[PDB]
């Protein structure tokens, strides 16, 4: 059963080339086709090309002087290139399959990965300031301040406080974004039993921890 | 390229009812037309394609229909995991394109948010600056209106505030408001409050602390 992954950097800077790169699992790029699409801000979809069981691809026309689509068979991989990049190519880009029998002649794109987000800009990368927020059921808090680009990835106890969390859109003021997030627990199980929030940026290669104490 | 056009950005409808989600196209396209659902997580679905078909696996509460240029998406009954927006595509011609999408969102009763609220860190404190964060979390409906007041006087800037977007399972919002000063500025008054307007109670819901 098919499974699709997007991979590569999360900034890269105007002129640049974007690299990308999916790799498929569950399936074989041999058969079907193999398709790079893009999102921008506000919903934006884009379909950019795709490359054919037999190494044939296809490109947007607006992006043929830029963009290739490659493959690596034997490792079930396929590839996007995109030449001289600008922040209107900052994006969340998905791969995704037109294999299936059923639809393939119907030209839906009927598996997607979960997609990457590519950042273009000259800005340097600034990780995340990360502060604790300390006061039947309790809520503790962490802000995570002044970091670009965006994403960062939180989580509680390393994961395994998944629920009652609410992780608020990060916001862009004075070029870096700011987010927030809330766990609530029983009263009876912090401050007595530890609660870490836990902080990765990968742009800034960058993963910190935390923890939540009584003030 | 086929412009692909949702006239209708967003649709709020109840439990249970029928909806509609509906696509024009530039041109005639001989109904190749798929729809798309992309969770609030991110991962995208084919729901139905060349028109009315359903994707395996798709529940019978989705249908489609259409001819010539126009095409609509139908859920029977709504249910709390349809949160999501939907996006039409075209296959007839390459490029293929998409609408702009319509983000569905579930009504349910409304809920009363829980308030927190927290001084700055020690550890931002050092570095002199000086956020002060009440979370409102768990409401419905998702408008609410957040002041901050300091020694008792309203203070309209240096506030952010940002929502959660509908949750799946309870079709509840949560929103941060986090008011940012200066050390300095911070250390000069010494109450900070959290007011939210709501229609869920005629008094608001105030938070406060003493620095």
């Amino acid at each position: 059963e098919v499974q699709l992954v997007e991979s590569g950097p999360s900034l890269v800077k105007p002129s640049q080339t974007l690299s990308l790169t999916c790799s498929v699992t569950g399936d074989s790029i041999t058969s079907g086709f193999w398709n790079w699409i893009r999102k921008f801000p506000g919903n934006k979809l884009e379909f950019m090309g795709y490359i054919t069981y037999s190494g044939t691809s296809y490109y947007k026309p607006s992006l043929k002087s830029r963009i290739s689509i490659t493959r690596d068979t034997s490792k079930n991989q396929y590839f996007l290139q995109l030449n001289s990049v600008t922040a209107e190519d900052t994006a969340t880009y998905y791969c995704a399959r037109r294999g299936f029998l059923t639809t393939v002649n119907y030209y839906a794109m009927d598996y997607w990965g979960q997609g990457t987000s590519v950042t273009v800009s000259s800005a340097k990368t600034t990780p995340p300031s990360v502060y604790p927020l300390a006061p039947s059921m309790v809520t503790l808090g962490c802000l995570v301040k002044g970091y670009f680009p965006e994403p960062v990835t939180v989580t509680w106890n390393s994961g395994s406080l998944s629920s009652g969390v609410h992780t608020f859109p990060a916001v862009l003021q004075s070029d870096l974004y700011t987010l927030s997030s809330s766990v609530t627990v029983p009263s009876s199980t912090w401050p007595s039993e530890t609660v870490t929030c836990n902080v990765a940026h990968p742009a800034s290669s960058t993963k910190v921890d935390k923890k939540i104490v009584p003030r | 390229d086929i412009q692909m056009t949702q006239t209708t950005s967003s649709l709020s409808a109840s439990l249970g009812d029928g909806i509609t989600i509906s696509c024009r196209a530039s041109q005639d396209i001989s109904n190749y037309l798929n729809w798309y659902q992309q969770k609030p997580d991110g991962t995208v679905k084919l729901l139905i394609y060349y028109t009315s078909r359903l994707h395996s696996g798709v529940p019978s509460r989705f249908s489609g229909s259409g001819s010539g240029t126009d095409y609509s998406l139908t859920i029977s009954n709504l249910e709390q995991e349809d949160i999501a927006t939907y996006f039409c595509q075209q296959g007839n011609t390459l490029p293929y394109t998409f609408g702009g999408g319509t983000k569905l969102e579930i009504k349910r009763a409304d809920a009363a948010p829980t308030v927190s609220i927290f001084p700055p860190s020690s550890e931002q404190l050092t570095s002199g600056g000086a956020s002060v964060v009440c979370f409102l979390n768990n409401f419905y409906p998702k408008d609410i209106n957040v002041k901050w007041k300091i020694d008792g006087s309203e203070r309209q800037n240096g506030v952010l505030n940002s929502w959660t977007d509908q949750d799946s399972k309870d079709s509840t919002y949560s929103m941060s408001s986090t008011l940012t000063l200066t050390k300095d500025e911070y250390e000069r008054h010494n109450s900070y409050t959290c007011e939210a307007t709501h229609k869920t109670s005629t008094s608001p819901i105030v938070k406060s602390f003493n620095r």
